[PDB]
């Protein structure tokens, strides 16, 4: 917001009015060029004078001219270089006031174990193989698997499917259908979306706003048909990491590793990264039911955690509260929430 | 006024300020060199023209002026090289500036996907700068350099300072530990010793020598010391940002049950648990040794249903999945039947119990 604008305004001072391509050292280059030109002119004049001298208010001007040339040249060069040095040393007093107040590396706690760096090197392999496969010179149909294995690195059997995906997508990008049609017509699964894709690309067979709406559909229906993924398991994780910084720094500044368990400060993040596993909070003791202490239903059609149940009843005496019409452990059952 | 939760653009700059320092030191070295060159040549030219002024007070003047020209044009070419390097560094910073200006424009304006694309770019820029750091050199080029070149974003990551560090730190640990590190000290003894850091000392002792004082681990400690001084000189923030982001993200969505112990395939992909990034197939070893989560709000699906299998699902999603399985001819159902995904089974409609989760 304010920092970015106050940064661009300070940075533009490196350039002249053109905003581009005319940096400050052009002054020094121009001055040295002019100095050389002046010496060349003086050389020509002196040569002519001596040549015509072969059988005075002239020399007493050329010598002074040489003196004047050297004074102007060195004075101007020194002044310009001094100004550019001072400007470069003053831009630090605006790249320093802001960008040196965070110390990103101070947040690295719970260090990622040094033994598991192959798994990171497989997640990276998958992300490169998925999001950015077509933007590489590969070549033949199968003489590119060796190139992948040789330059970057190869993942598990989830590379053949991505080679085929990249091939068909790139072929379809060049306005040459009749291969995606064959692919769609060979896999006959859910008929509905496949037929919709067939119709969309058939419409494409009859533009710049249509390709971007057909490649995406084919990508979705290929990923959902060969059972792999649609978003990399690394991109979502980097997203959540980018979202948790603000809350972490807020907690850090309130405070002035953590109980070997649940980290504090209850970061909140958008829905489409939260609708995976259902999280339930006990209504009587206020604790998230874990693998141990699993929730029970108590014949009143309520849900309470098991530990709270076993402190509501010592060993399970008929004490039946929660509709005061509950009952003890002859009519209670285990539950597991599935986000179908 | 964020879109969903992304922080203000003032925060990303402070997040990765190493992108605005390692070009700056490169920029300042240029001026600190091109000032010394002028201060060394200006006195030379002055003392040289003193000779001509003395000589006037004899056609040697033409010779002297010719020598003057032959000296000045060298300065001209030198300044030409310096300007064509200075302009390139300026361009390098300006590209990274407009990169964030793009995010500011997006954030001041559906558009969710127009921001997901930006985060795709922000993730590639970062996988590249982690790969070009620790991956053995081929000859010099790495996998990171290839990725940066072939993702059309070579400007936004240096890939030569990091590569230089990788070269030095792999020569100090391989190739019989042949050391070009002295070739790095000798070009940087003016500013390193102003800090008064003990690097020339350890390098000299190791050079002399080649039982801790004779052990191998002195190689490792020497490497660590060089990395410390290099990073503190430039500003490279000695922890892979990819590692930082993973170490928080994986512990931010590791909820209370992620490591919970033809028709079957469709059923067991119809769930919404076989998508969780943290417990998928290759992040389990990463996520074993990390904390879980903190939440002060029980979020749950709206209208739950219990059936004799022991687990509670939903009221409508089961109906829609039953109809879907009906319209694809995988199973044989009947008016009131219902199907359970986990441990596939068919239960009557009246073996269904409503639940009220407080
Ligand atoms: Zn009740
Ligand atoms: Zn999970």
């Amino acid at each position: 917001s304010e920092l970015l604008d106050s940064f661009e305004t300070e940075f533009a001072k490196f350039y002249t009015d053109s905003n581009l391509e005319e940096t400050n050292l052009q002054k020094c280059l121009d001055h040295t060029h002019e100095f050389k030109s002046q010496l060349k002119k003086l050389k020509a004049h002196l040569n002519k004078h001596i040549q015509e001298s072969k059988p005075k208010r002239k020399r007493e001007l050329i010598i002074e001219k040489l003196s004047k040339s050297q004074r102007q040249w060195d004075h101007s060069v020194k002044k310009q270089i001094k100004y550019v040095s001072q400007q470069s040393n003053r831009f630090n007093k605006s790249t320093l006031n802001k960008l040196k107040e965070f110390d990103i590396d101070s947040v690295y706690v719970n260090k990622l174990p040094k033994e598991t760096m192959e798994n990171v090197n497989e997640a990276i392999g998958y992300h490169i193989l998925r999001y950015s496969i077509d933007n590489m010179p590969l070549g033949n149909k199968n003489e590119a698997f060796q190139y992948l294995k040789d330059v970057y690195g190869i993942t598990n059997k989830e590379s053949t499917e991505f080679i085929e995906m990249g091939q068909i997508v790139h072929d379809l990008k060049k306005g040459d259908t009749e291969s995606c049609l064959k692919w769609c017509s060979n896999e006959m699964s859910n008929h509905t979306a496949l037929s919709s894709l067939k119709f969309d690309l058939y419409t494409l067979s009859a533009v710049n706003k249509e390709l971007k709406e057909c490649t995406s559909l084919f990508i979705k229906e290929y990923c959902a048909a060969k059972h792999i993924f649609f978003d990399s398991p690394l991109f979502l994780i980097v997203l959540s990491g980018l979202i948790s910084f603000q809350f972490f720094i807020k907690y850090k500044t309130i405070r002035e590793w953590t109980t070997k368990d649940e980290l504090p400060f209850d970061v909140k993040l958008p829905d489409f990264l939260t609708h995976f596993h259902p999280i339930f909070i006990c209504p009587v003791l206020k604790e998230e039911t874990t693998t141990e202490n699993p929730p029970y239903s108590l014949a009143c059609h309520h849900i309470i955690s098991k530990k709270a149940l076993d402190r509501l009843s010592k060993n399970g005496t008929i004490t039946f509260k929660c509709c005061p019409v509950n009952t003890s452990m002859s009519s209670t059952k285990k539950v597991r929430f599935v986000m179908l | 006024k964020s879109i969903f939760n992304e922080p203000d653009v003032d925060f990303h700059l402070k997040l990765n300020q190493q992108l605005f320092h390692i070009p700056y030191e490169l920029l300042s070295k240029r001026i600190k060199h091109t000032q010394a060159v002028i201060n060394k040549e200006t006195k030379s030219l002055h003392e040289h023209t003193a000779a001509l002024n003395q000589i006037f007070e004899d056609e040697l003047a033409l010779a002297k002026i010719t020598e003057m020209i032959r000296k000045v044009d060298h300065i001209e070419r030198f300044l030409n090289t310096q300007i064509k390097s200075y302009c390139q560094i300026l361009n390098r910073i300006k590209k990274r500036l407009e990169f964030f200006h793009e995010l500011k424009d997006i954030k001041s304006q559906g558009t969710r996907t127009k921001l997901i694309q930006w985060y795709q770019s922000y993730t590639n820029i970062l996988i590249g700068d982690y790969l070009t750091r620790n991956n053995p050199i081929k000859y010099h080029w790495n996998s990171g350099v290839v990725f940066l070149k072939q993702s059309q974003l070579d400007d936004l990551i240096d890939y030569d300072v990091l590569l230089e560090a990788n070269r030095i730190s792999t020569s100090l640990l391989h190739e019989r530990n042949l050391l070009p590190l002295i070739s790095w000290i000798n070009e940087n003894k003016k500013t390193l010793t102003k800090k008064s850091s003990i690097l020339e000392f350890q390098a000299r002792l190791q050079e002399y020598i080649e039982l801790n004082l004779l052990d191998d681990q002195r190689w490792s400690v020497l490497n660590d010391l060089f990395l410390s001084d290099f990073y503190s000189m430039y500003g490279i923030s000695q922890n892979d940002p990819l590692l930082i982001y993973l170490s928080l993200g994986i512990s931010s969505l590791k909820t209370r049950d992620c490591l919970h112990p033809d028709l079957q395939l469709f059923t067991l992909h119809s769930l919404k648990r076989k998508n969780c990034p943290v417990c998928s197939e290759t992040f389990k070893p990463i996520t074993q040794a990390l904390p879980f989560a903190h939440h002060i709000q029980s979020q749950l699906f709206e209208n739950p249903i219990l059936l004799p299998n022991g687990n509670v699902y939903d009221s409508k999603k089961l109906k829609k999945l039953a109809k879907t399985l009906k319209k694809q001819n995988l199973i044989s159902l009947n008016p009131g039947q219902i199907m359970d995904p986990v441990d596939m089974k068919i239960f009557c409609e009246s073996d269904s119990i409503k639940m009220y989760p407080t």
